[PDB]
């Protein structure tokens, strides 16, 4: 396909969310859930603050959202151990800090160390498991701050190629009504078409893998360029369209 | 020559009063005006004082008796059908209305005098 | 920054021994409007008062003291300490303010007087205000369109079918309170035959009562009502035979427009109890402000009291109709506002005149003076006012819009600020 | 206090939230949470989709969050047991229900019930919470101005900051001067506020004179407040109530 | 209509085999330029080719046409199919255009120049400044002042690697365990740098090839901490045969080739027997193919992005990203300044037809006399300039402020309504 | 021949009232050939600022710049106010078509300056 590996999302959610809810054990052996605020190492291993102690089961697991422009919002779990030597706890410590900026108390930090992470795509998925290796050697989207930022200003001012790339990168059967983009990544980006007929998402790939922000626009401007010389008829679309589509509800 | 003469120098003399802030001492000099004015049978002369003695009520805050005299203006035209001074008429009458708080009322002589900036 | 402002003691928020101090007759409406302009941050000013409210929508300079004067003038009318009046005051601004009147003209807000009493009211205070100069032209323009909102409710939406009224849950409370053996068997008693009476008699028919006795002053009144409904017998009596009708009453239903009680303790303490068959308990339930029935003849133990207040009692699945007139309120309420705000531009209107004579006046001065003249007088004034008027047409005629299009209002708003910022007209 | 029970905003959060965590066993014995979209009937007990099997054990708990204007996130956590309506005519009620709050249409071979056992309830994040049992959570209604909360606060917070600052002057007793204020939430019995300052930030709770019921009943209660607030100030009245004094740390 | 493009192929989307097909020389500044505005979407253009980018910076009256346009006389100067430009071509429009600049000047992107060699091109650029209209000479002239302001006020340049830098660096990442004999063919600005950075490296001797001896001499009296020995282009391929190392810079086609290099011995059996040829001029001196002999290997300016990567240099990159942003929107800001300009000139349009029409109607009921008509047409044209000059005045606005700049694009808009000055 | 001045003079403003600059411009080259011969100083910005405007319909606006600076040199030999701030708007206005928003603003700011007086 054309999207990132489901490791490098996990990666691009834990970097992007703050806010994560915390499953855990009872005495009464019944499932708990609670919300929690947490960071995340330079690994990918979650670090969160609690208001509870350290109980005799260790075993936890973190559910963790990310919303994309209000349309999609794909999900992960690190399923794996919690507990609490001061070597790596002045680190996780001053890393909490830089990114809340806010005050820490250290005698409530806990580590969930990784086994493996579930990856959802969206609500109502089944999701593909995720080694804890493949996880931590995985790296975060390099356009994970600038997607919302971007995905936003392109539906609002190039809107008149966002309907242009349905027509020439994407075989439909059916009229375009109204179609938004949904997200933006180093490998491409997503589109959600709407028609009388119902609503799916495609999936756009990039000429060549994005690095940068400066690398995202330069690749939008070349594919706006192209699309409009093709409806223009300037030059021949001299490519295979995009073909695989995706249900979905609205 | 001797009349006339005496109707242009009261007349000018409210203007000045008028461009500062003695409205009062301003309407009394137009009153001579539109008196002189009545009696040397002028139409033209007559809607100029006219007009004078309504903004200057206007300056008292007595906008309700000067809507009385912007409509003389208005009769006087209708009656020697020249279309001399209805524009101001329409205008200044919104304008005493607007004083008055009643915004809809003014709006719709507006409309009128809006029109008739064409003209 | 004229704002309006509605203030006073709802059913909600003020209970009928507060409220009825200050309900103001027909007759006092005009006195007491021509009071509230009296006052420094007040301009126009109009009294809505029924037996569910005590309202006072006022146009105000600041919405700040304008209340506050309004507030101490409701003091000293009603004799209610201001502090007092506070815990109990209802209050709204400008759009909320003209929300509120649509919603009660609609009889959306519960409950309704029965049979378009609240429509032929709003009508009425228009009319009288007409000869008033307290009510204004501000304040008239609203009460006018809320008529224009009651129309749209009555005919676009039969709320009105299932709608409680005050007469309706009077009888419902009635019949509710009573020992569930035989509400209808009771022996039923309506005092006064007016409006609020015939919605009385006109519930108890479709509960089932069969034999109601009516006390009125004229017997041709009542007559008129049982011409009108033969589904129930109506016995009429006057009003020197009132305590032995409430004698011979389980429940007396009292409604009149007498300032002072009807029933004090004295007199019902002399009345024997009720029928057995209800617990020898009388009931006498109040559908009047000012009260009929005095605030110490519930003391009796052979007799209890309702007033309007305790009609909130169970007060319906058919709630859409609700829903359907919230539709025409908010087409109207956010449409009226836009009327308003198209008026914003005229001082500015105004204010662009001035400027421009001040330059046509100084720069003819100057020609003039550098200047025979006969005809050449009028042909230059006539110049000097020409190129003004050519010039202001532009800018005079996209400061006025009336008309909707919320779009078209937005940019003639817009166009008001430049050419404040242009001329600095308001600076 | 001044604040709603507990067992009416678990109520309210139900209500006005669509999105949860549900957390559940495995057979392998591992707690596992999962994004998940809920509905509400009259009672307060939630309907769910859910794509997981089964699990056999059916034990479970609900985790639910409401970010109020970006400052504080109370949040309750139902917990229950998971299982099928009936295959009868309670499922048709709950078909409606989903569809009458989503507008969407509803896979019935997935739809999921938590038989509420005990809900617990927090204020915001690092909290102890106060559990709740099923009899008081049912019987508790949610609040009269749920619905108009959001809406009402950033009109407050946009068009009334010299009556929110004039709040903090006159109604409570600070020992200290404020810098800034924001207004956080609004229910049947008053609001609540934030106020920053040097010396700390907390949360006041300032009540209105009586219950509220309706839209019409906050605004006519505020301006009421706001009224009394400038007399005070401007000393056209006295002051004759006692300020409120409670503060809370965040 | 009108947008700032800049179009062309940077060293992060095509490989040097590409760009140096569109490396144009200095001396043919003008003729490149020249002939992009021959084009019909083109009024103003300039030509930035330094090593590591080939960028072409047009006033385009259409982006989608000027872009075409110009991508066509892109293949028609390269001999490159425009199919395979698009592929591989780097494109930003307006803001995006005018801070990439300024992100240039300031060696913030990729391998830097040296030595201000950056800002010394843009400065160069200017100078050549005939018929470049005034709104890309605008955007340049401001880019030198962003360059020389990040020069002063954050010395970031002090520890950027450097492309002559970066060919010391990935020299020893392919070299084993130096000294280890090294050789600089071509002594210029990048010749330089290459020997600079060599020196700080602990190299004790190094063999310079060059044109100018001259230029040589003054090298080795600046950096006197090593051994620098002369040699002429005649021994060029024979100091290559006593080196295990070489690097060359000129301003040449390749200098080495394939059998040129068979012939030559094996390196020292110290390094492991391999020559590296590090080639950091451009077009290339060596290639295209000279890496297929076994002792030869042949790294291009493109390599260069393999090493290295270590602190302070991206927290001076945030410091200099502080001063792009500063000028970026200052710069735009002063470009949106005229935008009023076309509608002051209508309003005296506007104003004139009145002024004209009234006093002409005016003369017609008037003839007598000489001194009166010059009185009657002062009152006319006074009138009109004291009521254009509240509204001309709030429509010139420059400086600052998001305030006055916003509130004077309104008063545009709104005389544009009231008057109809669109039609 | 003083006649045969304005004759040709409100002749020329005639044809620019009926997009015909290229008639319109040889009118007013006559008008300034008699009134330089009459020696009239404003008769002579008269012709000039004519024949700056028929060029600029005509698309020669740098030509026109010519012209409608030769009214602002003929204002300061005869220390005269007259005609001056017509000048500084009529040659902002042909950079302005000059696709020159610069130094049209900066003729523009001069030309608000004399609005005033």
């Amino acid at each position: 396909t054309h999207k990132p590996f489901p490791a490098e999302v996990s990666r691009s959610i834990m970097e992007l969310s703050s806010v994560g809810t915390l499953s855990t054990l009872t005495h009464d052996g019944w499932p708990l859930g609670v919300g929690v605020r947490f960071a995340v190492d330079k690994d990918g291993t979650p670090v969160l603050c609690l208001n509870r102690s350290v109980s005799p089961d260790k075993r936890s697991a973190l559910h963790v959202q990310l919303e994309q422009c209000g349309l999609r919002t794909p999900q992960c779990t690190i399923q794996g151990s919690i507990g609490r030597d001061d070597t790596v706890l002045k680190r996780l410590s001053a890393t909490w800090r830089e990114k809340f900026g806010e005050e820490v108390k250290e005698d409530s930090l806990y580590v969930v160390a990784v086994d493996r992470v579930l990856q959802m795509e969206d609500f109502m998925e089944d999701g593909i498991w995720v080694a804890s290796s493949d996880y931590k050697n995985a790296s975060p989207d390099p356009l994970r701050d600038i997607a919302e930022d971007i995905v936003n200003q392109i539906n609002a001012n190039n809107m008149e190629d966002i309907f242009r790339f349905c027509n020439v990168y994407v075989d439909l059967d059916f009229v375009v009504s109204e179609t938004k983009m949904i997200w933006m990544d180093r490998l491409g980006f997503d589109l959600r078409v709407w028609s009388p007929r119902g609503v799916y998402d495609v999936r756009i790939p990039f000429p060549m893998e994005v690095t940068d922000e400066k690398g995202a626009k330069s690749s939008f401007n070349g594919m706006s360029q192209l699309a409009w010389e093709v409806e223009k008829s300037y030059c021949p679309a001299d490519f295979n369209k995009v073909k695989l589509l995706k249900q979905v509800v609205g | 020559e001797p009349k006339k003469q005496e109707l242009i120098s009261k007349l000018k003399t409210g203007k000045t009063f008028l461009r500062n802030q003695e409205p009062e001492k301003a309407y009394t000099e137009f009153k001579i005006a539109l008196e002189l004015a009545q009696s040397l049978k002028d139409p033209t002369e007559e809607k100029k004082a006219a007009r004078g003695l309504g903004a200057s009520l206007q300056r008292q805050g007595k906008y309700r008796e000067a809507i009385q005299y912007h409509s003389m203006v208005l009769a006087i035209s209708k009656r020697e059908s020249e279309d001399s001074g209805i524009t101001e008429a329409y205008g200044a009458i919104a304008d005493c209305y607007t004083e008055l708080g009643d915004l809809e009322k003014a709006g719709k002589f507006y409309d009128t005098y809006i029109a008739r900036l064409e003209t | 920054r004229s704002s309006i402002v509605v203030i006073g003691l709802s059913i909600h928020t003020a209970p009928v021994e507060m409220r009825e101090k200050l309900a103001i007759p027909e007759a006092e409406w005009p006195r007491a409007i021509a009071e509230l302009c009296g006052l420094n941050h007040i301009e126009e000013a109009a009294v809505l008062s029924t037996c569910n409210r005590m309202e006072i929508y006022v146009l105000a300079l600041s919405q700040h003291r304008g209340v506050k004067e309004v507030t101490e003038w409701m003091s000293k009318t009603s004799g209610i300490p201001v502090s007092e009046i506070c815990q109990h005051r209802f209050l709204l601004y400008n759009k909320d303010a003209t929300q509120h009147i649509f919603e009660v003209s609609a009889g959306l807000d519960s409950l309704v007087l029965g049979e378009g009493q609240i429509l032929a009211q709003v009508k009425q205070v228009v009319k009288v205000g007409q000869g008033v100069n307290g009510f204004g032209r501000n304040i008239s323009g609203l009460f006018k369109h809320a008529i224009t909102v009651g129309k749209r409710v009555r005919t676009e939406t039969n709320i009105a079918s299932g709608a409680v009224s005050v007469s309706s849950a009077a009888v419902e409370l009635a019949l509710m309170k009573l020992p569930q053996s035989s509400n209808v068997s009771a022996r039923m008693c309506v005092i006064g035959a007016g409006k609020m009476g015939k919605l009385v008699i006109k519930h108890l028919m479709a509960k089932g009562c069969t034999k109601v006795v009516v006390v009125n002053r004229s017997e041709e009144r009542v007559s008129a009502i049982r011409e009108e409904m033969p589904g129930i017998e109506i016995i009429y009596r006057p009003l020197d035979e009132m305590l032995a009708c409430a004698s011979e009453a389980d429940v007396v239903f009292t409604s009149t427009a007498s300032e002072t009680p009807l029933f004090l303790k004295e007199h019902v303490e002399n009345l024997p109890q009720a029928s057995p068959e209800v617990g020898g308990l009388r009931h006498f339930v109040d559908i009047s402000v000012p009260r009929n029935v005095g605030s110490c003849v519930g003391e009796v133990e052979t007799a209890r009291v309702y007033n309007v207040d305790d009609l909130k009692e169970v007060v319906e699945d058919r709630m859409r109709k609700a829903m359907e007139a919230q539709t025409i309120i908010t087409e109207e309420s956010t449409q009226f506002e836009a009327w308003r705000d198209s008026l914003e531009t005229v001082p500015t209107i105004k204010k662009l005149r001035a400027y421009a004579e001040r330059i046509r006046v100084a720069e003819l001065e100057k020609c003039m003076s550098k200047m025979i003249n006969k005809k050449t007088t009028r042909a230059v004034d006539d110049l000097s006012r020409g190129i003004v008027n050519r010039f202001l047409h532009g800018p005079m005629q996209h400061l006025r819009c009336d008309g909707s299009d919320s779009r078209t209002l937005s940019e003639t708003l817009e166009n008001m600020h430049a050419l404040n910022r242009m001329y600095g007209l308001e600076k």
